[PDB]
């Protein structure tokens, strides 16, 4: 299960990075 | 003389709807009258 | 009395009070 | 210019024409009373009153006139199917033209109230408008309806005066307009208990005729009077099509899952008898004592009463019909001429085998024999390449017992096969199909039809309530 | 209607629900298809001369 | 299919037709 | 108006009164005991034809005609 | 209100949404009602 | 408070930051501990066919269903 | 605290969210 | 009050409370509507989570059994419970909750909690309708899908044996209960059907022209591509033009509408005729007159071997429904059928 | 005879469709 | 020979008889 | 009402395809997805099971 487990790891990484650089643009005041 | 007394109105269009409305039924129970 | 009656006449009761707490909480709401 | 579908609007606010719209509804109705009887008389055939019943006659009214005592004829004939020594006024015809006649003195009396509509009895006399007091009206029309009620249930069918009603053997095997005695019990609320309905009526009747006295004395509530629109004809109107609706679902029920007040013989067999074998468990129960007592196959059998058998049989079933299968049960299947007798089908090995019967939710059912133990032993296979259950291989020969067939045994596959196929039909009768050349499908009773229809008209009336209803509420909105 | 037309079928539940053991719990689906094979068997009697109707 | 079954749709196909037209006739007259 | 046939005046008094009404619900509350009084027989008839209410007395079955 | 983004709240409560209706899915492929 | 207020009130939040998780960890416990099929007698996925009925159970009396159901199930 | 709008909300939100909790251990169970 | 000034009651207190502007509107028949419709759908809600027909229909119909919301329904009583109202309290569970659940008794009591639920839905629409003084033409068109209801989930099952021959609350449950129509009372050939299709259809079609009709003559009251925009609460002028639809369609179609009114009317009176007369058609199905098969035909075919046609054909697909789902679909029938006394055609 | 019944009646529903189209009343109205 | 209910259920397996004191 | 916690995260009972099956006399491993039958073929049927859908696909023991 250390593949799923891992496997799960990247999906969850992968999918907060898009909400990463929004937050991260809207709190720098960012031109979003 | 009774003033309640009034007159039936029959229009064009409804006309046209009751005619439809009688050979569209007709049309449909034909087949099952004739079985 | 049969015991599909007695439960009957049970149920009647339940009835009662169900229907009877109703008229108690629109009595309340409507007094406050 | 009031639309078509407004038009019988004009006499909402004119009493004395009121009256006369609907004295000529009760003409029509009076005299459709009596041409459908005259009709349906001219029609019925009293010969046979045991393979050929009224309902199998496909008659409607004929049945109501019946159930309440109308039993003989001027044609010299009694329901009954002996002579008629003495119909009286009140023979079939008799009650028929009564109505007939009736019919035509409310036409008159229709014509004088349209043209002397403008009576000051509907005028009020504070305000000299035309004005009726619904609450008084509602009293004593309830009051009258009570005397009625309570007169018919103490006196025609108590018998005491009233002829009696008709009541029957579970099996309606035997029964007849008999004078009834109310039972005031708890078994008085039982839908098969004959008694209940004088004891109902007499009930019902006396607290009516009380009820009238108090909305004629007391009168309405100011709250009440508004609240419910108590001024206003449409008002009772909705309530009233609340209350026809209303018994209408009440009078299909009682007539679809039996009653009292629908005889068996009158209205033909239930469709929930067959599906529980009413009428076959009988036949085997009697045909087993009469074995238990010793006598052969073909004694048992031959007591089973042909009626009784006939009731045991798919086609008599109400649910086995059409929408557009009209005409009478007789036509579609012919008019049952006599019992071919028991058909007893065993297999080579001396097993008996029981043909399932054909369930009625079924218009199609595959020919099936079972043994005591349930498990299949023959049938007629779709596919006879490699059959394992055919009627050649098992073997099986049928013989009847009793009826026409009486001590014939078959062993023919094609003629056991066909015997076999009539018998998941249930009790094996001869039917002539030529005088009336039946198409050899099988039609609803008149207690199925009746059913239907009445259940319609309920399910309909539910509109008008709410039409109506909805009108009286928002009369305000809908005024215009 | 045009994807059933390329062999889509819908979605087919048939002997989905397993008991322990392996014995098969029937469902409504399994009623549905019971009545599917009514059809099937019946549709073109003599126009089938082989049991799979992949056409 | 009888006479009677012809004789049911010819007067359900001309007494609604045929009280229709009446109508129309009065109210256009 | 008019016509005052005899009848009419005979009938008069029964159409003479009306909106006549109570002050207050009147005998409102007595009716809502009668409804509800009604409609526990209804039930008690109902659940006796449904067979819910079984009852030794009734025998609820075409042998009651027996 | 305040130091809390609604529209971060709704993606955030959106995405676990997604994940609810994906366990269903993979409940559908595995354990009861998987066919196997 | 509109909706969206109180979805923003992070009080809110924080009062349901803990009711809402034990209402999710009950209902799985409910589950996990087997008391959903003893309250709604639902047949465990080992009890559907019992060492005497290998057959979908079959009620046919209606009075003494009560009975013939407990006995179907096997008790 | 208790008005009918948070009845209402509650009278949902909280038997789902508990349905919701068994519905998942439900697609963990094996046969 | 009361056009005479009468004495407040607690009746009046009750009235304003319940009839009091809140969230939702409560009312009087809110007391009938809320209660029974939380529980008629918690009850299904409960019953396709953790509740299971093995013992009424012999099939697992619920998540814990491991089926997903397609498969998961509320299944009808055994047909050995007939038409009882099968209570909690009633003689057969004898207050036995787990039983009253093995019984089918969830079904009986969301089929009737649903149903008095409808009553003060209807109900909710007059009270509402007078509140605002408006003709409650809402709640009369409401009448059709209440007698949908009626005719479907009691009329039919109590036409028949028992509730069991009646809709479960389920997806798969109304497919099957659909196909058995189809197999044993021939619902397609039914004439009421037929108009009910035609209804449904025919607002379908209403519903989509009138809007494509409107959003596409609406008239410039705007700056900006988005038209939505363009428009206000409180506007007096039509959004649209209804000459310049008349006219389009007059020449399209070859005839239009020229009142708006008539043409809502008529969009509201399609859809709940169509209703009606299919309920009309169930009624006669419940007491098995059905329109199964034209007798001239049928005797034709019979002594004419060749002679076929579609109406023949779904004959024998109707009959091969019947047998081929007669044994699970009715089990309390016990119909075991040999293989070879099944129909099946050539090969297949 | 019953094909040229069911013939009349499907003619005379057409027929009723072209006067509504073509002899329908002028559509004074929007 | 066969009982009635031997005779009744086989004929129709929905008969009151066999339907009865089944428990 | 056995309190038996649900095989969360638990191990299949049986994946062979199998029901092992002991009669009077003779031993089999009937088909799981195969159900008891109730029809008597032939003359000396003991056990006799058939496929949850297609009948053809049926088995009988004869003594
Ligand atoms: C005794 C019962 C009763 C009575 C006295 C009335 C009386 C009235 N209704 Mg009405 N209605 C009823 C029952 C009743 N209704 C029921 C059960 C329903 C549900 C279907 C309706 C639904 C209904 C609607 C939708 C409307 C009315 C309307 C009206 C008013 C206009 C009548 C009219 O259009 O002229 C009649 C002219 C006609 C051309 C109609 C006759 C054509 C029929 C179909 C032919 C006869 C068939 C047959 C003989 C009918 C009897 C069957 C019976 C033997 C079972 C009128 C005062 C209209 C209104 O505006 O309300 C104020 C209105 O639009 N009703
Ligand atoms: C709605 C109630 C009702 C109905 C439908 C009938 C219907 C009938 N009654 Mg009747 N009856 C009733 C109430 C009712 N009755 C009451 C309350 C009494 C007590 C006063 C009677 C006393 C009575 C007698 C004595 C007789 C009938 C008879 C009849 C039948 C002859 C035809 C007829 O029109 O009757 C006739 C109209 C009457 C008012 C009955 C008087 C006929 C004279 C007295 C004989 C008929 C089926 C006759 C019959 O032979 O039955 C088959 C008959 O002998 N009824
Ligand atoms: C000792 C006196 C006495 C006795 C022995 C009886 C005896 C009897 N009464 Mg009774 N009664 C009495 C006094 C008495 N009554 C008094 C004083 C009154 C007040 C005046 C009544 C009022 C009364 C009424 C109103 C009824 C009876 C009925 C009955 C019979 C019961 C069978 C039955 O319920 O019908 C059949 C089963 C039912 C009626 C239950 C179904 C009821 C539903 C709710 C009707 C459906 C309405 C709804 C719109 C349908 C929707 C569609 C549907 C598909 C769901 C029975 C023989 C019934 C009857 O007349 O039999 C036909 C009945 O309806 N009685
Ligand atoms: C609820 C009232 C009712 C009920 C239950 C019955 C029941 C019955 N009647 Mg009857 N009848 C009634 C009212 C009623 N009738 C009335 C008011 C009249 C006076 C006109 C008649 C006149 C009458 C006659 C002359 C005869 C019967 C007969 C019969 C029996 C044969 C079955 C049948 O009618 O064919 C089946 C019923 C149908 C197929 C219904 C037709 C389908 C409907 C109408 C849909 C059609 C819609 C469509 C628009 C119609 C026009 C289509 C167009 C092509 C023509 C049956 C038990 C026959 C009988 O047994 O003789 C004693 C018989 O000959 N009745
Ligand atoms: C599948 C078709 C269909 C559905 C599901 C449906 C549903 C609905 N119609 C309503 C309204 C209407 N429908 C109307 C005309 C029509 N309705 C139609 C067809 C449908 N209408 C058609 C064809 C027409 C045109 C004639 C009108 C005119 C109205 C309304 O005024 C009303 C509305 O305002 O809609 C927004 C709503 C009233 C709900 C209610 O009573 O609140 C209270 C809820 C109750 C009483 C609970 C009911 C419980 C039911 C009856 C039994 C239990 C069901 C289970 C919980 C689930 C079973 C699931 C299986 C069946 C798969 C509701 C959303
Ligand atoms: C040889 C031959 C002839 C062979 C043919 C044989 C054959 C195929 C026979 C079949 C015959 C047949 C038709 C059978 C069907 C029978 C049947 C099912 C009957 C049902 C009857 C009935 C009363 C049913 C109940 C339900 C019901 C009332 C349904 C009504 C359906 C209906 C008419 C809906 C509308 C249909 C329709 C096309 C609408 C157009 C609307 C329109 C003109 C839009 C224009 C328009 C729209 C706007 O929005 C605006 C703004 C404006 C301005 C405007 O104008
Ligand atoms: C409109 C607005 C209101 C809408 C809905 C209101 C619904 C209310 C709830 C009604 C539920 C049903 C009540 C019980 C009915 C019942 O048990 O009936 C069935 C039972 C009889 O029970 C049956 O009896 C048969 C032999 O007579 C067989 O033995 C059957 O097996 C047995 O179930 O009779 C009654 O208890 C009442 C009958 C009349 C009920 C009113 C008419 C219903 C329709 C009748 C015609 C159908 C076709
Ligand atoms: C217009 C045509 C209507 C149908 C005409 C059928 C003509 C015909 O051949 O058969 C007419 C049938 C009789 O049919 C004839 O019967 C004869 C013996 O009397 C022979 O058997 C003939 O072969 C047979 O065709 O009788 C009728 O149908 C007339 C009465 C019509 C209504 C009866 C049933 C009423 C049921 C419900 C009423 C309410 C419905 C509310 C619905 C919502
Ligand atoms: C209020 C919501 C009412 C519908 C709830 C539907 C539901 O709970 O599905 C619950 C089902 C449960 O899904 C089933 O769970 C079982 C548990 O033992 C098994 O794992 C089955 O294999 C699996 O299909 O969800 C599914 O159908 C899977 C897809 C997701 C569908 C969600 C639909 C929600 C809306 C409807
Ligand atoms: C005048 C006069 C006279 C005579 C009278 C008469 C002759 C009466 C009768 C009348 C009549 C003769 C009546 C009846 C009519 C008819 C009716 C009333 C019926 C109708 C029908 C209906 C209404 C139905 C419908 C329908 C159809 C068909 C389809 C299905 C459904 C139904 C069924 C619904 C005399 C001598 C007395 C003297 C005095 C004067
Ligand atoms: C019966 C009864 C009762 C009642 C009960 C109730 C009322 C219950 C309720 C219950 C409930 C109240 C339940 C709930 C349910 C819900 C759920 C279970 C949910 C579901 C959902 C889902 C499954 C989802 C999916 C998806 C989508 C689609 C969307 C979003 C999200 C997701 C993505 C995930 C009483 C008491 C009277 C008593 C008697 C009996
Ligand atoms: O053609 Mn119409 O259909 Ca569709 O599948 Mn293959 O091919 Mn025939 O078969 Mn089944
Ligand atoms: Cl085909
Ligand atoms: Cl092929």
């Amino acid at each position: 299960n250390i593949e799923l487990a891992l496997t799960l790891v990247s999906l969850v990484l992968v999918v907060s990075a898009g909400p990463l650089v929004v937050v991260l643009l809207s709190a720098r005041g960012g031109n979003l | 003389p009774n003033p309640n007394k009034q007159v039936v109105e029959l229009n064009r269009t409804s006309l046209y709807w009751g005619l439809l409305l009688i050979f569209v039924l007709a049309v449909l129970f034909s087949s099952y009258i004739f079985n | 009395v049969t015991p599909s009656l007695k439960n009957f006449l049970g149920s009647l009761i339940a009835g009662a009070t169900v229907l009877g707490g109703i008229a108690l909480a629109i009595t309340a709401v409507s007094k406050f | 210019g009031l639309p078509w579908y407004r038009v019988h609007t004009v006499v909402i606010n004119d009493p004395g024409r009121l009256i006369s719209v609907h004295l000529m509804h009760t003409a029509l109705v009076s005299g459709w009373a009596g041409s459908m009887a005259l009709f349906e008389i001219s029609v019925f055939d009293p010969s046979d009153p045991v393979l050929n019943p009224m309902w199998r006659q496909g008659m409607f009214v004929l049945p109501f006139m019946t159930r309440l005592g109308i039993t003989q004829s001027w044609g010299g004939w009694t329901i009954s199917g002996e002579t008629a020594t003495n119909p009286g006024i009140w023979s079939y015809e008799g009650v028929a033209a009564a109505h007939i006649i009736l019919s035509g003195a409310l036409f008159l009396a229709s014509v004088w109230h349209w043209t002397y509509w403008d009576l000051e009895l509907f005028r009020d006399p504070r305000t000299g408008k035309t004005a009726l007091d619904l609450p008084k009206i509602f009293g004593i029309h309830l009051f009258l309806s009570g005397l009625l009620c309570f007169g018919f249930g103490a006196f025609h069918v108590t018998g005491v005066f009233g002829p009696g009603i008709w009541v029957s053997d579970p099996y309606g095997l035997t029964g007849r307009v008999q004078p009834v005695a109310p039972s005031w019990g708890a078994d008085g609320f039982d839908p098969y208990n004959p008694g209940g309905i004088a004891s109902h009526h007499i009930a019902a009747g006396i607290l009516g005729v009380l009820a009238g006295l108090f909305h004629l004395c007391v009168r309405p509530s100011i709250r009440l009077y508004f609240g419910l629109s108590m001024g206003s004809i449409e008002t009772v109107l909705s309530s009233s099509i609340a209350a026809v609706f209303w018994a209408a679902f009440v009078v299909a029920g009682t007539m679809w899952y039996g009653s009292a007040a629908t005889p068996i013989e009158l209205f033909g067999p239930t469709r929930y008898q067959w599906d529980q074998g009413f009428f076959q468990q009988e036949i085997q129960k009697r045909v087993q004592a009469s074995l238990a007592e010793g006598a052969s196959l073909s004694d048992a059998w031959s007591r089973i009463p042909e009626k009784l058998a006939f009731y045991d049989y798919i086609g008599n079933n109400p649910a086995k019909g059409g929408l557009f299968r009209t005409g009478a049960m007789n036509s579609g299947d012919g008019i049952a001429v006599g019992w071919l007798g028991h058909a007893s089908f065993k297999d080579q090995e001396g097993r008996e085998l029981f043909v399932r019967r054909m369930p009625t939710f079924f218009e199609t059912f595959p020919v099936l024999l079972l043994d005591k133990d349930g498990i299949v032993r023959a049938d007629v296979p779709f596919r006879k390449a490699e059959s394992k259950y055919s009627i050649e291989q098992v073997g099986v020969s049928v013989t009847f017992y009793g009826g026409e067939l009486d001590g014939l045994t078959f062993t023919d596959p094609a003629t056991v096969k066909k015997y076999a196929r009539k018998a998941q039909l249930g009790e094996i009768f001869e039917f002539d199909r030529s005088t009336l050349q039946s198409d050899g499908v099988f039609r609803s009773s008149p207690r199925g039809w009746f059913t239907f229809g009445h259940v319609c008209f309920a399910l309909l009336f539910f509109f008008g309530h709410i039409w109506h209803g909805a009108r009286t509420i928002f009369r305000d909105v809908f005024a215009g | 209607l045009s994807t059933m037309a390329f062999n889509l079928n819908g979605f087919n539940f048939n002997q989905s629900v397993v008991d322990s053991q392996g014995r098969v719990l029937n469902t409504w689906a399994d009623i549905i298809n019971r009545a599917n094979l009514g059809m099937e068997v019946m549709h073109e009697r003599n126009a089938h001369n082989f049991p799979l109707d992949l056409a | 299919v009888n006479i009677y079954g012809l004789t049911a749709t010819a007067l359900f196909i001309i007494i609604p037709t045929s009280f229709l037209l009446i109508l129309y006739v009065k109210t256009a007259s | 108006p008019g016509l005052v046939t005899p009848l009419g005046t005979l009938l008069r008094p029964l159409n003479s009164e009306a909106g006549k009404v109570l002050p207050g619900w009147g005998t409102t509350v007595l009716m809502a005991v009668f409804i509800l009084l009604f409609a526990a027989f209804l039930l008690i008839i109902l659940e006796i034809y449904n067979s819910s209410l079984i009852l030794d007395d009734v025998s609820m079955s075409w042998e009651t005609l027996a | 209100t305040g130091r809390i983004p609604l529209w971060l709240v709704g993606t955030v409560v959106g995405t676990l949404a997604i994940g609810l209706l994906a366990v269903f899915f993979y409940g559908s492929y595995v354990g009861l009602g998987s066919s196997l | 408070r509109p909706f969206s207020d109180i979805l923003t009130s992070i009080r809110y939040w924080v009062i349901h930051s803990i009711t809402v998780p034990a209402l999710f960890i009950a209902g799985w416990l409910f589950v996990s501990t087997g008391l959903a099929y003893d309250v709604f007698g639902t047949p465990r996925p080992n009890e559907y066919f019992t060492e005497d009925r290998q057959e979908a159970p079959l009620i046919t009396d209606r009075f003494n269903a009560l009975e013939q159901v407990k006995k179907l199930s096997g008790n | 605290i208790f008005t009918v709008r948070w009845l209402a909300i509650h009278g949902i939100a909280v038997p789902t969210i508990f349905f919701l909790g068994a519905i998942t251990a439900m697609q963990f169970i094996q046969r | 009050i009361g056009t005479y000034q009468e004495k407040r009651t607690w009746f009046d207190d009750a009235d304003d409370w319940l009839r009091q502007d809140r969230f939702v509107f409560v009312g009087w028949s809110g007391l009938l509507l809320f209660p029974c419709a939380y529980f008629a759908l918690g009850g299904w809600l409960t019953g396709t989570t953790f509740v299971t027909s093995w013992y009424t229909h012999g099939l697992a119909t619920s998540y814990l059994e491991g089926c997903n919301f397609l498969t998961a329904a509320v299944s009808t009583p055994a047909n050995s419970m007939a038409h009882s109202l099968l209570f909690v309290w009633g003689p057969e569970a004898q207050g036995d909750f787990t039983r009253w659940c093995q019984l089918g008794g969830l079904w009986a009591f969301v089929a009737l909690h649903g149903a008095f639920g409808l009553i003060g839905f209807m109900l909710r629409q007059f009270e509402i309708a007078r509140s605002v003084n408006l003709r409650p033409y809402n709640a009369i068109a409401f009448s059709a899908p209440i007698a949908v209801f009626v005719s479907v989930f009691l009329i039919y099952p109590l036409g028949q044996s028992g509730w069991f021959f009646a809709p479960s609350f389920g997806v798969a449950a109304i497919f099957r209960f659909i196909l058995f129509f189809q197999g044993f009372h021939n619902w397609t050939l039914n004439p009421f059907h037929m108009m009910g299709v035609a209804g449904v259809l025919g607002a379908a079609l209403l519903c989509a022209i009138h809007g494509a009709t409107v959003e596409n003559t609406l008239f410039e009251d705007g700056d900006g591509a988005n038209t939505f925009r363009a428009f206000n609460p409180t506007q007096a002028e039509e959004t649209y033009s209804m000459v310049t639809a008349n006219r389009f369609w007059s020449q399209i179609f070859g005839v239009a509408f020229s009142n708006k009114r008539w043409l809502h009317f008529f969009m509201l009176l399609v859809p709940v005729t169509g209703l009606w007369m299919s309920a009309i058609g169930v009624v006669g199905l419940a007491l098995n007159l059905r329109a199964y098969d034209f007798v001239s035909q049928e005797i034709r075919a019979a002594e004419d071997p060749e002679f076929e046609t579609f109406y023949t054909k779904n004959i024998l697909l109707n009959e091969g429904i019947r047998a081929w789902m007669a044994a699970q679909d009715q089990p309390h029938e016990r119909l075991v059928f040999p293989e070879e006394v099944l129909p099946r055609g050539n090969a297949l | 005879m019953e094909a040229l019944v069911y013939t009349f009646l499907l003619v005379g529903t057409l027929g009723i469709i072209f006067f509504s189209i073509f002899f329908r009343d002028p559509p004074r109205m929007i | 020979v066969t009982l009635a209910l031997d005779k009744d259920d086989p004929a129709k397996e929905d008969s009151v008889k066999g339907l009865r004191k089944d428990i | 009402a056995y309190g038996d916690s649900a095989n969360v995260f638990g191990k299949v009972t049986n994946k062979s395809g199998f029901v092992p099956y002991a009669g009077d006399g003779f031993a089999l491993l009937l088909p799981a997805k195969w159900n008891p039958s109730k029809e008597n073929d032939f003359p000396g049927v003991i056990l006799r099971y058939e496929d949850n859908f297609d009948a053809v696909n049926n088995l009988v023991v004869i003594a």
